[PDB]
This record gives structure tokens, sequence and C-alpha cells, in this order.
């Protein structure tokens, strides 16, 4: 009933699996719709061929700067960013996706997995969906992050999509 | 977060 996308995950090129996630199209349907979209490629961008690079492991996974590759860039479908919707989601435990951002209403492409509990990210970033399947494989990618976040492999993003 | 980031646990 709320739709499903897809990341096929690389190391070094090397396939690693694949994740799944629900998105609360039913609570957060404009931020849903950003981050389909820009899985599918249908806006002619979006999230193939880019890499996670922030991973924190206990904390999260952050992705999603297919622009500029480290945190400065990204795009949302609606033009650079959009507002934060609506925080009724909660950062609740592992496998929550939320959107990452530069404080209040600058949601573009960047968003995070949570490896963890986060709730002082509560009010803050934008939740808006969840691991489905393939929580082993963003376990798997924890593994080659730094608590600064640098990576020790590069983590891609391989292929992307719809799955219903 | 996406820019300035920050000591603590912020994304
Ligand atoms: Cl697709």
């Amino acid at each position: 009933v709320n739709p499903t996308v897809f990341f096929d995950i690389a190391v070094d090129g090397e396939p690693l699996g694949r994740v799944s996630f629900e998105l609360f199209a039913d609570k957060v349907p404009k931020t849903a719709e950003n981050f389909r979209a820009l899985s599918t490629g249908e806006k002619g961008f979006g999230y193939k061929g880019s890499c996670f690079h922030r991973i924190i492991p206990g904390f999260m996974c952050q992705g999603g700067d297919f622009t500029r590759h480290n945190g400065t860039g990204g795009k949302s479908i609606y033009g650079e960013k959009f507002e934060d919707e609506n925080f009724i989601l909660k950062h609740t435990g592992p496998g929550i996706l939320s959107m990452a951002n530069a404080g209040p209403n600058t949601n573009g492409s960047q968003f995070f997995i949570c490896t963890a509990k986060t709730e002082w990210l509560d009010g803050k970033h934008v939740v808006f969906g969840k691991v489905k399947e393939g929580m082993n494989i963003v376990e798997a990618m924890e593994r080659f992050g730094s608590r600064n976040g640098k990576t020790s492999k590069k983590i891609t993003i391989a292929d992307c999509g719809q799955l219903e | 977060t996406a820019x300035x980031v920050l000591a603590x646990l912020l994304v």
C-alpha cells in the first residue's frame, strides 16, 4: 500500500546485496515522492552511481549527494531545497530512513539510514521510511565507516529503483 | 548535516 524502493549496494565495485525500503507516503507524501523519484531516475538524475560518503558505526549511514559526492551537494526533485513536511514519524531504531539537512527547511536529496535509535534528531529531521529487507546489508556497510565518518572502501548505490 | 558537519551526532 506504501511504495517500496531498492538500492543494490556495492563495495569497491563488488556487489554486497540489496536493501529495500518502505516509504511512508501515507504520512509524508512529498518527502517520500522525492526519494522514490530520485531512486527511479525518472527526472533524469538521482541516486544511481552515488556513494555513501559518511558512515559512522553505531549511528547511521549517510548518502544521496549525487552532485558533489561529499555532503556539500544534492538536489531535490522540487528544486535545490524543500520544506520540512512534518515531524510525525520518529527515529525509533535501526533501519529508519530520514532526511539529512542543513537546518530547518533545507531538504534536498541527502538521507540517512539509522543503525541505532537516534531520538535527538526527532523534530529536526523528517523521517519518511524504513528498511524492509536487507538490514544485514546495512550492517555490513557500517563495517566500512569510522568515527569521523570517512569510509575505508567506496560504498556505492550500483543500481536502484522501484519494486512495488 | 549537509554543509557544516558539527560535533556530537548530527546528520
Ligand atoms: Cl525503477
